[PDB]
RNA sequence: CCGGGCACUCUAACGGGACUGCCCGCGAAAGCGGGAGGAAGGAGGGGACGACGUCUGGUCAGCAUGGCCCUUACGGCCUGGGCGACACACGUGCUACAAUGCCCACUACAAAGCGAUGCCACCCGGCAACGGGGAGCUAAUCGCAAAAAGGUGGGCCCAGUUCGGAUUGGGGUCUGCAACCCGACCCCAUGAAGCCGGAAUCGCUAGUAAUCGCGGAUCAGCCAUGCCGCGGUGAAUACG
C-alpha cells in the first residue's frame, strides 16, 4: 500500500492536520524537504546529476 | 541543576523563559 | 535613487551581467556605485548517503546564493532605454527599487 | 598623529591607535582595566609595550570587535605591536624575537559528522 | 518553635526554616513575608515573640500544611480508585502516573531491581 | 608514539610572577579550562601566605616543589611468569610533571573548605617537608630501593 | 487541556439529550473515548470501544470531567 | 543619529606568495639532520577525494527490477486501538552526588543560520506559560535575541543540605477537529535514588580533550537529552 497512499496524500479535503508532506519523485514519506520537495534519497541522485540548480557538492 | 525547571540554569537548558527567567 | 538587485547562482555570470550594468551606466549619463557585492546567503544540507541505515560517511552539499548590489545616482531618460530593454539574464534575476 | 595596527586573532577583530601623552587605554568605549574587570590576563596585552620600555608614552585608542574577551585581549596585544612596528623602523627587534607576531592561527575546527565534538567519538558497545 | 502541625525548624534563616514544613516550600515561603513582614536574613533562635505568632498566624492560618494537606492528597488517590479510570489504576498497580517508559526505567515508581530471568541461546 | 621521539610543549611566563613553574602549576590547579578560577585560587593562596607566613610566596611554592620531585620511582615490566616492578631514573622532566601533580592533588585531599587554604597550607607543608605530596613521593621512594634486586633490568 | 470549549463529541449530548426526554432507558454504545463526560449524564452506562470491544461502563458523578477513554482499557494486563 | 568619508573593520571577486632557487653537514643519486629570512617551509594545517577485489555483507520497506504468490481479497476507505505494553537484561545517552559549589540581583565578549497568513520590536493584561493590540521586514539596513560560562556583591556553611530534581497531587496555557490511552510548557505543593559507582571498559595528542552557550533540518504541536553545524574558555602527557 504505497500506491493509494501517494494519491491519498495529494487529496486534501480532510482536516489540515493531516495534510502531510511526501516525496515527489519517489512515494517516500520519510525525511523530505521543505524546499527541493525531494526525499533524501532521491535528492543526492538527482544532486550528483546536475539537474538540481545551483546545488554542489558541499565544501568548508 | 540543569535539571531544574524551578531554576535559571534549568530554565535556560530547557530552552524555555519564566518566573525563573522573564524576558527582561 | 533606483536601487537594483542581483541574485542567482554561478557567482561567474552575475558578477558580470552586474558589471556590464555600470560600463552601460556610466555612458547613460549620471554617475553609479561600483558593483557592491554584499554577503551571501547558504543553503546546506546533510543527508545520509547509503538509502538504508549508515548515520555515519553521510554526505551534505551546498546552494550558495550570490547577491550583488550596484546603484544609479541620477533617473536619466537615458539609462532608462538600455536598463528596462537590455534584459539579458541567463540565469539572473533582478530587482528594482527607489 | 595616529598609529594603527590591525588587531585580529581568531575570530576577534581589534583596532589599535597610539597617541603621544599620558598612558591612558580605551576600548569599545571604555577604560581598558574596566572593560576587562576581572580578567588576570588584561595586563597581557600591554606587554608589548613594556619591552620597547615605552608605556608612559602611548595613550591607545582601540577598539575591539567579535570574539571573546580574553580572545580580544589577544587581537589586542598584536595591534598593539603591529601599530607601533609602523612608527619605528628599528622596533623590529622584538615583533621577531619576542614572538609578538602571528596571526596564533591555531582555532576552532569543523566538527566532523559522526564526532560528538569535532574529534570526541562516539561510545563504544562491541559486544 | 513549633510553627505548624509538629514541625520546628531551627537555628537557620526562616526563608530556609519554613520550607521543612509539609505544604510550605520557597514560593510560600517569601509568599509570607509580604503579609507577614520580616528580614528573611534572621536566624529562628532570636526574633520577636510576636513575630513567630504573626508568622505562624499567616503560615497555619491562611491555607492549608501538613496532614489536614497530606491527608487530602490520599483522598485524590482514593477517589481515582472509583470504577478503575486508567490514570486511576497504575497507582492501583504502582505503575508511572503519566505515560512513560515501564519497559526500562521507572524504577523510582516499580519496587529495588527485582532481576529474575530468561532467554538463553543454543551454544552447538 | 612509535615514530617520532615528541617535543615538549613550551609554557608561557607567569603574569604575576612571571614564571613557567607557576603557570604549569595553575593550569593543574585548573578544573575544567577555567583560568580566572584557577590563577585566583593560586594567587589568593599567596594572599594567604604573608599571614601563615611573612615569607615571600614565590619561594614557598618553588621550595614546596624540589621538596617532591621524587629521585626515583618504579614502573612496570613484563618477562615471563610474572611482571617485575624495575626501579629507575626520573628525568625532571616527568620529576617536575609528578611533583606539581602530587601537590594540587594533595591540596584537594586536604579538609580546608575553601580551595585557596587547600593548595595554600598544602603549599607550605610540602615547602616545609611534610606534606601528602612529601608522604606520596616518599612512598614512591621506598617502593624504590626496596625493589634494588630487580633494578637490574634498567632497559 | 481545553478552557475555552469543551470538545465532547456531538453524536453524543445529541443521543443523550434527546434521551434527555424525560429519561427513558440507556444501553448505549460509542467511539468517543477522546471525548469528555458530562454533567448529570450519570446512569447512562456506556459502553466505549478500545478497539477489542465496547466496555459496558456505568457512569457516576464521581467521574466527569474525565474521558470515556481513561474509563476504558486499551492495553490488557493490567 | 544627520551632513559627510573609503582610512580602518568587513563583505566578495580577481591576483602575488613558497620553488629545496640560498648556506653548512652526509652521499653515486635520490635525499636526510641543522640554520636564516618569512605569515607560512621542505605535502604549511584542515576539507572533497576512498584501487583489483573481500565479507553469497546491507537494502525487493525509498526506487528500479526477473521469478513466485493474491484478486468482491494478501487490493481500497474509514472511525477506534497499537507501534508508547513491562518481573526483567543490555547499548547509547542526559542530570547529578556538591563549595574549583549552588542560588539571586546587576553588568559584558561570539559565530553561524534562520525567517510571508513567518520570525516579533514596542505597549497593555497575567506570578508565569502565554494573551489582547500593534511598528518594521520582500530582510549586511526590522525581527529570532538572551549567548553561557565569565565579572561585581549579595545569601547559604559541609548538612542529603538553599547539594540532587525523580515521583506524584492541585491549578493552568498553547498547536490541533481531537492531548484517555499518548504532546510540550507553566505555577504551587510534593522533594525519590543518589556522598563518586564490582568485574570490566571508552574517548581524546592542542585550539584537541574538558566545559559553556547558539543555529538549523524535520516540523501545527513534539516526547530533541538525538543528529548536523557554530563559537566562547581552554589543559595534562607522549621515556619508549
Ligand atoms: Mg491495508
Ligand atoms: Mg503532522
Ligand atoms: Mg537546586
Ligand atoms: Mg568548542
Ligand atoms: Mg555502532
Ligand atoms: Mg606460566
Ligand atoms: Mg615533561
Ligand atoms: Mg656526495
Ligand atoms: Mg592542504
Ligand atoms: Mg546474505
Ligand atoms: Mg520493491
Ligand atoms: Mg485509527
Ligand atoms: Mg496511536
Ligand atoms: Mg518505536
Ligand atoms: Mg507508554
Ligand atoms: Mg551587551
Ligand atoms: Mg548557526
Ligand atoms: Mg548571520
Ligand atoms: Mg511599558
Ligand atoms: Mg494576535
Ligand atoms: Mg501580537
Ligand atoms: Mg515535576
Ligand atoms: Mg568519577
Ligand atoms: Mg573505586
Ligand atoms: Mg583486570
Ligand atoms: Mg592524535
Ligand atoms: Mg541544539
Ligand atoms: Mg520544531
Ligand atoms: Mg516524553
Ligand atoms: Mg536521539
Ligand atoms: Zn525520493
Amino acid at each position: 500500500a504505497r500506491k493509494a497512499l501517494i494519491e491519498k496524500a495529494k487529496r486534501t479535503p480532510k482536516f489540515k492536520v493531516r495534510a502531510y508532506t511526501r516525496c515527489v519523485r519517489c512515494g517516500r514519506a520519510r525525511s523530505v524537504y521543505r524546499f527541493f520537495g525531494l526525499c533524501r534519497i532521491c535528492l543526492r541522485e538527482l544532486a550528483h546529476k546536475g539537474q538540481l540548480p545551483g546545488v554542489r557538492k558541499a565544501s568548508w | 541543576g540543569k535539571g531544574d525547571r524551578r531554576t535559571r540554569r534549568g530554565k535556560i537548558w530547557r530552552g524555555t523563559y519564566g518566573k525563573y527567567r522573564p524576558r527582561k | 535613487k533606483i536601487r537594483i538587485k542581483l541574485r542567482g547562482f554561478d557567482h561567474k555570470t552575475l558578477d558580470a551581467s552586474a558589471q556590464k550594468i555600470v560600463e552601460a551606466a556610466r555612458r547613460s549619463g549620471a554617475q553609479v556605485s561600483g558593483p557592491i557585492p554584499l554577503p551571501t546567503r547558504v543553503r546546506r544540507f546533510t543527508v545520509i548517503r547509503g538509502p538504508f541505515k549508515h548515520k555515519d560517511s553521510r554526505e551534505h552539499f551546498e546552494l550558495r546564493t550570490h547577491n550583488r548590489l550596484v546603484d544609479i545616482i541620477n533617473p536619466n531618460r537615458k539609462t532608462i532605454e538600455q536598463l528596462m530593454t537590455l534584459d539579458l539574464p541567463t540565469g539572473v534575476e533582478i530587482e528594482i527599487k527607489t | 598623529e595616529q598609529y594603527y595596527g590591525t588587531g585580529r586573532r581568531k575570530e576577534a577583530v581589534a583596532r589599535v591607535f597610539l597617541r603621544p601623552g599620558n598612558g591612558k587605554v580605551t576600548v569599545n568605549g571604555q577604560d581598558f582595566n574596566e572593560y576587562f574587570q576581572g580578567l588576570v590576563r588584561a595586563v597581557a596585552a600591554l606587554e608589548p609595550l613594556r619591552a620597547v620600555d615605552a608605556l608612559g608614552r602611548f595613550d591607545a585608542y582601540i577598539t575591539v570587535r567579535g570574539g571573546g574577551k580574553s580572545g580580544q585581549i589577544d587581537a589586542i596585544k598584536l595591534g598593539i605591536a603591529r601599530a607601533l612596528v609602523q612608527y619605528n623602523p628599528d622596533y623590529r627587534a622584538k615583533l621577531k624575537p619576542l614572538g609578538f607576531l602571528t596571526r596564533d592561527a591555531r582555532v576552532v575546527e569543523r566538527k566532523k559528522y559522526g564526532k560528538h565534538k569535532a574529534r570526541r567519538a562516539p561510545q563504544y558497545s562491541k559486544r | 518553635a513549633r510553627i505548624a502541625g509538629v514541625e520546628i525548624p531551627r537555628n537557620k534563616r526562616v526563608d530556609v526554616a519554613l520550607t521543612y514544613i509539609y505544604g510550605i516550600g520557597k514560593a510560600r515561603a517569601k509568599e509570607a513575608l509580604e503579609k507577614t513582614g520580616i528580614n528573611p536574613a534572621t536566624r529562628v533562635k532570636d526574633l520577636t515573640e510576636a513575630e513567630v505568632v504573626r508568622l505562624r498566624e499567616y503560615v497555619e492560618n491562611t491555607w492549608k500544611l501538613e496532614g489536614e494537606l497530606r491527608a487530602e492528597v490520599a483522598a485524590n488517590i482514593k477517589r481515582l480508585m472509583d470504577i478503575g479510570c486508567y490514570r486511576g489504576l497504575r497507582h492501583r498497580r504502582g505503575l508511572p502516573v503519566r505515560g512513560q517508559r515501564t519497559r526500562t526505567n521507572a524504577r523510582t515508581r516499580k519496587g529495588p531491581r527485582k532481576t529474575v530471568a530468561g532467554k538463553k541461546k543454543a551454544p552447538r | 608514539a612509535r615514530r617520532r621521539r615528541a617535543e615538549v610543549r613550551q609554557l608561557q611566563p607567569d603574569l604575576v610572577y612571571g614564571d613557567v613553574l607557576v603557570t604549569a602549576f595553575i593550569n593543574k590547579i585548573m578544573r575544567d579550562g577555567k583560568k580566572n578560577l584557577a590563577a585566583r585560587i593560586f594567587y589568593d593562596a599567596c594572599k594567604i601566605i604573608q599571614e601563615k607566613t611573612g615569607q615571600e610566596p614565590l619561594k614557598v611554592f618553588k621550595q614546596a616543589v624540589e621538596n617532591v620531585k621524587p629521585r626515583m620511582e618504579v614502573r612496570s615490566r613484563r618477562v615471563g611468569g610474572a611482571n617485575y616492578q624495575v626501579p629507575m631514573e626520573v628525568s625532571p622532566r616527568r620529576q617536575q610533571s609528578l611533583a606539581l601533580r602530587w601537590l594540587v592533588q594533595a591540596a584537594n585531599q586536604r579538609p580546608e573548605r575553601r580551595a585557596a587554604v587547600r593548595i595554600a597550607h598544602e603549599l607550605m607543608d610540602a615547602a616545609e617537608g611534610k606534606g601528602g605530596a612529601v608522604k606520596k613521593k616518599e612512598d614512591v621512594e621506598r617502593m624504590a630501593e626496596a625493589n634494588r634486586a630487580y633494578a637490574h633490568y634498567r632497559w | 487541556s481545553l478552557k475555552k470549549g469543551v470538545f465532547v463529541d456531538d453524536h453524543l449530548l445529541e443521543k443523550v439529550l434527546e434521551l434527555n426526554a424525560k429519561g427513558e432507558k440507556r444501553l448505549i454504545k460509542t467511539w468517543s473515548r477522546r471525548s469528555t463526560i458530562v454533567p448529570e449524564m450519570v446512569g447512562h452506562t456506556i459502553a466505549v470501544y478500545n478497539g477489542k470491544q465496547h466496555v459496558p461502563v456505568y457512569i457516576t458523578e464521581n467521574m466527569v470531567g474525565h474521558k470515556l477513554g481513561e474509563f476504558a482499557p486499551t492495553r490488557t494486563y493490567r
